[PDB]
């Protein structure tokens, strides 16, 4: 559960991400697939070669969902219903994988906003991602 | 573990790592990001806030000790179980550190390298680095498995 | 995140527990300390002997907080704020411990309510316990 | 691993466990309680509801196999790593089962025993039994460790 402070930190970090959300979204997938090769099993139909237009397009999808979540920090389950549906019910993604993408996403933000990625912001972003992960892996509908 | 390819990569990059600084930043972020870990360093003084934690001299000092252990492991990449037997013993047997925590520190380590190297710490380089930390974490958790 | 079926299952199972809450609460603690001895390091000032009146009394307190949570399934953070403060801020309990206790409680319940401890009830309680665990390890202050 | 006692107790208790029955309930509860696990059992057909899961013939049959390996494992408590070597390969290398899952199953198995034996499944027995399932989870996770 996020503090009021977490919510502000998440919003601040995200404002810095701004128009690069998609790019960061794409790099993160990219880092996950490379560091954690078992995640690839979920994308048998994807071109997973380095630089894939497919991974890029998918990164934008992911980034787009995260911005949606940032905007609805007070009702994530409400905000990401369609997504749990897909991830929990449809794809049955093992929860461990969500920890791989989160890590990948922090690695990505850290490298691009070294100034902004303070320990406090790092702490709040981690919590937020744990929160989204929980919503996406829960069958509450 | 790493192939010779990867051994080389990991080794070259490491050459550029400022153990002092990275170490202190890694330990500090651990304590701030995963607050319950603070319970093991109660003796370090004030860990009240991020600022306090990051600026705690004992934290800074200990971060170095750790990274030092890391540097050594890097040298004995093919026998991490042995190189860390002693630590495994301390942390598992004496400290009773839950081994999940070993994964958290390594992960924090990777985030710090990324913050400090930017574009230099590529997806491909990170990938190699992940095997190392996984290795170190498994070697430390040895007394369990 | 709990579904409406989840909440129904929790209320009903906890309803069957009824007046034996304290007893079950005490047995869960005893099973925890015995199976996972590292848990004991959080109670150095306790007599963790067999049947300690301290354990039994603690068991009672744990059971009363769960009842309270069952009564507030829609606002755990609000309902358990004081306990979060204790466990998260003061005690700094490693979250793996919550898993050990949750397991310990489920083992207790299955053993005492075998006809009621259905695969569905089991799933719902496991989720309920993870939600409580999340609250208790979160510093939302 | 267990000592003479833990072992004997564990042993004696086991002699009363109907593998057939208990294995089907253990696997079934896994798929119900931790539903992402259904992904690995796609070929099993209908896992749509808890009833469907618990009544699925493939689930039940596969559950019995699992418990057989456990029973075997019980005969060789001395060498769990050796005894589970092939399964370790299958689960790790071919299936790619996150090791976290091995723990969930072992835990679900203990819940199942508690259910089926009530008070007879004492806190003390439960404990020796936790040792066992942790040993089995570690043997299977070997191609990770
Ligand atoms: C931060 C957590 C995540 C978020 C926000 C997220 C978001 C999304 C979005 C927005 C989509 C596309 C939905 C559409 O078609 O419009 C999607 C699809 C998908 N995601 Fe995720 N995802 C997350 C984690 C994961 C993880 C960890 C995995 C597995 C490694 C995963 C596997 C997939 C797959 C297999 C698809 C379907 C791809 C396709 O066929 O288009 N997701 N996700
Ligand atoms: C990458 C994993 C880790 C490595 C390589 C590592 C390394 C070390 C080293 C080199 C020492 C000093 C031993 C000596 O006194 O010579 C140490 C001590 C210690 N470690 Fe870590 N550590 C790791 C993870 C952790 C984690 C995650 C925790 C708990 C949150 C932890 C808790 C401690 C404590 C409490 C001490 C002793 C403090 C003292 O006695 O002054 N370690 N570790
Ligand atoms: C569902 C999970 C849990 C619940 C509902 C719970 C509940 C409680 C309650 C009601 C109290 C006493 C509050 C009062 O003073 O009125 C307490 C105290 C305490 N809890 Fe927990 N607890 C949980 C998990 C844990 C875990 C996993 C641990 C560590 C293994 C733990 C360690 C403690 C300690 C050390 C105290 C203080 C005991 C004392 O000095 O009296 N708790 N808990
Ligand atoms: C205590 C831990 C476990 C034990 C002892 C165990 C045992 C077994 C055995 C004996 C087999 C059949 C071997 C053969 O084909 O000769 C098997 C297969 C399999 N196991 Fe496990 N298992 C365990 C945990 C898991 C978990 C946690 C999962 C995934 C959630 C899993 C997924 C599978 C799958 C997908 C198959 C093959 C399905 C098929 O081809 O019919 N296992 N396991």
């Amino acid at each position: 559960v996020l503090s009021a402070a977490d919510k502000g930190n998440v919003k601040a970090a995200w404002g810095k991400v701004g128009g690069h959300a998609a790019e960061y979204g794409a790099e993160a997938l990219e880092r996950m697939f490379l560091s954690f090769p078992t995640t690839k099993t979920y994308f048998p139909h994807f071109d997973l070669s380095h630089g894939s237009a497919q991974v890029k397009g998918h990164g934008a999808k992911v980034a787009a969902a995260l911005t949606k979540a940032v905007e609805h920090l007070d009702d994530l389950p409400g905000a990401l219903s369609e997504l749990s549906d897909l991830h929990a019910h449809k794809l049955r993604v093992d929860p461990v994988n969500f920890k791989l993408l989160s890590h990948s996403l922090l690695v990505t933000l850290a490298s691009h906003l070294p100034s902004d990625f303070t320990p406090a912001v790092h702490a709040s972003l981690d919590k937020f991602l744990a929160n989204v992960s929980t919503v996406l892996t829960s069958k509450y509908r | 573990m790493l192939t010779a390819e990867e051994k080389a990569a990991v080794t070259a990059f490491w050459g550029k790592v400022k153990v002092d600084e990275v170490g202190g930043e890694a330990l500090g972020r651990l304590l701030v990001v995963y607050p319950w870990t603070q319970r093991f360093f109660e003796s370090f003084g004030d860990l009240s806030t991020a600022d306090a934690v990051m600026n705690n001299p004992k934290v800074k000092a200990h971060g170095k000790k750790v990274l030092d252990s890391f540097s050594n492991g890097m040298k004995h990449l093919d026998d991490l179980k042995g190189t860390f037997a002693a630590l495994s013993e301390l942390h598992c047997d004496k400290l009773h550190v839950d081994p999940e925590n070993f994964k958290l520190l390594g992960n924090v380590l990777v985030v710090v390298l990324a913050r400090n190297f930017g574009k230099e710490f590529t997806p491909v380089l990170q990938a190699d680095f992940q095997k190392v930390v996984a290795g170190v974490a498994n070697a430390l958790a040895h007394r369990y498995h």
